[PDB]
């Protein structure tokens, strides 16, 4: 509920497509979502600027990964709120102390729970096979499971082979049970 | 359009050392041995799982970096004991700590503060008043001792700030006395034009490598920028995996004739690679096997070995970094390049720019400098130069392209044992 | 075996002796403790309402044991990688369970009877060729005598074990276990001895195998008690473990709100009369009793 939706400008119109989950409407009528664009007048399908889509993708992960890194850290005390890039080597048993009051703990901005979160997210609105078992209903899973979607299949498995990748490499994150069982 | 019909070709910007031919030949890479350097610590060649740091990890890494730092130089200086930063102090005491400051914006001379190690400290912090300091050159990050007083208990007045010490050069065997002297051309991205994405620099630069038959060619990245302004508003038909396929495969077919060895090192701005700093060496291409022995994916930053001559190499912009933080009391770039070499690190600055991403662990595994390099290759948005920096031969060979007009690389003669003069001849040259 | 698999996990049953070595991501840490203090929380509430030898135990539990996903019944497959997933899972959240519960007797008692009802349980559901893999593969070397040899005792083993026929007893096969092990059976003469190894036929065991297994699991305990300083320090990991013991895995209220409004005016009376005194006449009993079952 806190994480950013897929915003996907349309190449022909050039209206806001926000994607926040594999497939859109309702019974019979439901399709993948970038089977159809958001405008009505606009007959141009997404699915057929895939390459296009995995460029923003690519570039959202990238912006994602940066607000990360970028180490922002926020005094969790109301009447102080501060906000450093800086982390100070001193530390109480909860964490940094912030070193504008001096009394309060430094929270990050955006945890690693927050980018973690982030691209499950962007792997949940293109998981078909999830969505399918779950989100779905039995009538739109059925209407949902002929031909006429083989080829949106596959773009949307290669699409999230791509988010597959970049969790690959995450950490989140890590729990070295080595050092824990010794 | 406008790089197509530049007039000034092949003009040499900037010479130094001993003065060659108006042409520069090499050897094509047949009695050339290219690795990395063997140091204590292993290199970063493969990737690491990044995007998990717990602040307790950068603050122990933090906290071990000024302690060894403080060690060395402790034990360099003869210092008898480091003092508490925090207690006060009315008569003089040494401090060990490192540099920072006390808001959010550019460091300035009322805004220093100085902040301790846990082993001294408990790192603690404590503003520094530099009025009694005659000459100084401070950057956030620094390690640093400093003999002062600190008589409110509240604001430490330095009165001595200690000199940097450099590591040792490398010493080499005597296995290469009998080698030739080696020809490396240095290029840094970005390859193409801002309005275009055929890659003409890179053209031009691949037939100047055949047409001089390099040893080495050392080429940084970025390959596909990410501030390529077709790149950022999504104009690219193809995928960047592709586009940077494509660059490779002209990189390495192309440069086949002249039998060069290639060093390849990322960019924080390669759109397609992971955007973590010490970056880890591309690993999406995978070269023919006529040039598996040609191609050497490098990571960031890089201390490379060629027959006993040690150059060290980052992608990173280092001095556009370090001079936006670095205040000193009256050559700034000479000045921030002696810092990097004493503070013995490839990124020494603390917090980082806005633009690097810092894995810290990875940092401290990968961003030591094991020795005093013969040559510092630091590409950057300033200007090219070959500066002699505490006799490690720094070249900046600029950027191939700035923006719509054609840049600049560089060429340099490395021979072990030469006359220190492991530098024969340098030149910046216009692509 | 997919990608990364190995004979790690030769087994269902195990005494965790030995503690992992992997690398797991936090979120898996989580659902791992999470999901088998549910399941040994269903131990304990399924032990407390039911007999342990009873059915509706049995299936109880390996509704729980399917409904979490755990190892519960063998498989004369092979190592599947579902399986083996299992298995994996099961080996981890148990030490982190560990962790979760060294801290205090009491939490270590407790976790000590959940784990030994698991055990007793999936060893109930092994197959006799399975037990004695198991009895093989941890060195308890619990027989198994060879045919040879049972030939050889062929007329002692028929006169040892009760009621067991001539060719019946052709198809059985024997353990050999040293005598300090069967005492309950030495003790009454009804398992033969030679050379201080009785000759068990293919109910006690479990109890034996049970015994060590609680021996070793208490000194583990012990070690992970000693061993707590180390963990603290990991702050992700202390909210989970420090706190595990303690996480959470018509009404008669609207009676008194429903006298305001749909009460007949009999009901009203009878409720007022019954909150004003606590006490009712037997006519009103059973009307207001009558009316709260209507
Ligand atoms: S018995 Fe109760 S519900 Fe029936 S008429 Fe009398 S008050 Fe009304
Ligand atoms: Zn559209
Ligand atoms: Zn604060």
């Amino acid at each position: 509920r806190d994480c950013e939706r897929f915003k996907f400008f349309c190449p022909k119109c050039g209206t806001e497509n926000i994607y926040d989950n594999v497939f859109d409407g309702s019974g019979l009528q439901i399709e993948p979502g970038l089977k159809r664009c958001s405008k009505p007048e606009c007959d141009a399908s997404p699915l057929d600027y895939v390459i296009q889509v995995h460029n923003k993708l690519l570039l959202d992960i990238r912006r994602y990964i940066k607000k990360y890194y970028s180490g922002w850290l926020v005094c969790e005390e109301k009447t102080c709120q501060n906000r450093t890039r800086r982390l100070p080597l001193s530390f109480s048993r909860n964490g940094p102390i912030c070193q504008a009051c001096s009394k309060a703990t430094l929270r990050s901005e955006y945890p690693e729970k927050a980018l973690y979160t982030q691209l499950c997210f962007y792997r949940f609105i293109f998981d078909w096979d999830y969505a399918l078992e779950k989100v779905v209903s039995e009538q739109e899973r059925g209407h949902l499971k002929k031909k006429l979607f083989q080829e949106s299949e596959n773009q949307y498995k290669k699409l999230k082979s791509t988010v597959d990748q970049v969790l690959s490499r995450s950490g989140y994150s890590e729990v070295n049970l080595s050092k824990l069982f010794q | 359009q406008k790089y197509g019909s530049r007039t000034n070709r092949g003009e040499v910007v900037t010479t130094y050392g001993e003065l060659q031919g108006t042409t520069w030949n090499g050897g094509s890479g047949s009695n050339t041995n290219v690795e990395l350097f063997t140091s204590l610590d292993e290199p970063l060649t493969k990737m690491y799982k990044f995007m998990f740091q717990k602040l307790m990890d950068i603050r122990e890494v933090v906290s071990i970096k000024i302690e060894e730092l403080g060690a060395s130089l402790k034990d360099h200086f003869q210092i008898d004991e480091f003092t508490s930063v925090s207690l006060p102090a009315q008569e003089t005491v040494t401090v060990l700590g490192q540099i920072g400051c006390d808001s959010n914006g550019k460091l300035n001379s009322k805004s220093v503060i100085l902040e301790g190690d846990r082993e001294h400290s408990a790192g603690m912090q404590v503003p520094v008043d530099l009025s009694e300091l005659k000459d100084y050159s401070l950057f956030p990050g620094q390690v640093v001792i400093m003999e002062g007083t600190n008589s409110t208990g509240r604001r430490f007045v330095p009165t001595k700030l200690y000199e940097g010490v450099p590591l040792p050069f490398h010493q080499p065997s005597k296995e290469f006395e009998e080698c030739p002297q080696q020809m490396v051309i240095t290029a840094c991205g970005p390859f193409t034009t801002s309005d275009t994405i055929t890659y003409d620099a890179l053209k031009d630069l691949i037939d100047i490598v055949n047409r001089d038959r390099p040893d080495i060619c050392i080429l940084l990245g970025p390959f596909l920028d990410a501030k390529h302004e077709q790149i950022e508003n999504l104009q690219l038909t193809v995928t960047f995996e592709d586009v940077f396929k494509r660059c490779l495969k002209m990189i390495i077919e192309g440069t086949r004739p002249s039998g060069c060895h290639l060093v390849i090192v990322p960019s924080l701005r390669d759109v397609h690679h992971d955007p973590v700093y010490p970056q880890p060496p591309f690993s999406c291409f995978e070269p023919a096997k006529e040039d598996k022995e040609r191609v050497h994916f490098v990571a960031d930053p890089c201390t490379l070995s060629v027959n006993g001559v040690v150059i060290g190499m980052t992608s990173t912009d280092l001095l556009f970094h370090m001079g936006a933080e670095e205040i000193s009391s009256s050559d700034r770039f000479s000045r921030i390049l002696r810092h990097i070499l004493t503070q013995r690190s490839y990124y020494p600055l603390y917090p980082p720019n806005e633009e690097i991403n810092i894995d810290y662990e990875a940092l401290y595994s990968y961003t030591p400098m094991p020795v005093t390099p013969d040559v510092f290759i630091v590409p950057s948005e300033l200007r090219y130069f070959i500066k002699d920096v505490t006799g490690c031969i720094c070249i900046n060979p600029g950027r191939l392209t700035k923006g719509l007009v054609g840049g600049t690389y560089a060429r340099f003669l490395v021979k072990s044992g030469a006359m220190r003069s492991t530098c024969i001849s340098a030149q910046v040259v216009r692509v | 075996t997919g990608d990364r698999k190995g004979d790690l996990y030769p087994s269902s049953l195990q005494f965790y002796q030995h503690p992992p070595t992997e690398n797991i991501s936090l979120i898996e840490f989580e659902t791992f403790a999470i999901e088998r203090l549910k399941l040994l929380k269903a131990v304990e509430n399924l032990g407390v309402s039911y007999v342990k030898n009873s059915e509706e135990y049995s299936k109880k539990l390996e509704l729980e044991l399917r409904k979490l996903k755990f190892p519960y019944r063998p498989l004369h497959e092979e190592i599947s990688d579902d399986v083996y997933d299992l298995r994996r899972k099961d080996h981890i959240s148990h030490f982190i369970l560990r962790l979760a519960y060294c801290q205090s007797e009491d939490l270590r008692r407790w976790f000590i009877q959940q784990e030994m009802d698991l055990f007793k349980f999936r060893f109930g559901l092994l197959t006799k060729e399975s037990v004695q893999e198991f009895l093989k593969l941890n060195d308890l070397q619990y027989v198994a005598i060879s045919e040879d040899e049972k030939n050889m005792h062929k007329e002692d083993l028929m006169n040892s074990s009760f009621g067991l026929s001539l060719t019946k007893m052709e198809d059985t096969e024997f353990y050999k276990v040293p005598f300090q092990a069967a005492l309950d059976l030495v003790r009454p003469r009804k398992v033969f001895l030679w050379r201080g190894f009785a000759f068990i036929p293919h109910k006690d065991i479990v109890s034996i195998v049970l015994n060590d297994f609680r021996a070793k699991l208490s000194k583990a305990l012990a070690l992970s008690a000693r061993s707590l300083p180390v963990v603290q320090s990991d702050e992700r990991l202390q909210p989970l473990l420090n706190h595990l013991s303690h996480s959470y895995i018509i009404s008669l209220e609207q009676i008194d709100g429903f006298a305001a409004k749909s009460f007949p005016l009999c009901m009203r009376q009878l409720h007022k009369s019954l909150r004003e005194n606590h006490h009712l006449r037997h006519g009103g009993r059973m009307q207001y009793g009558l009316f709260l079952k209507g």
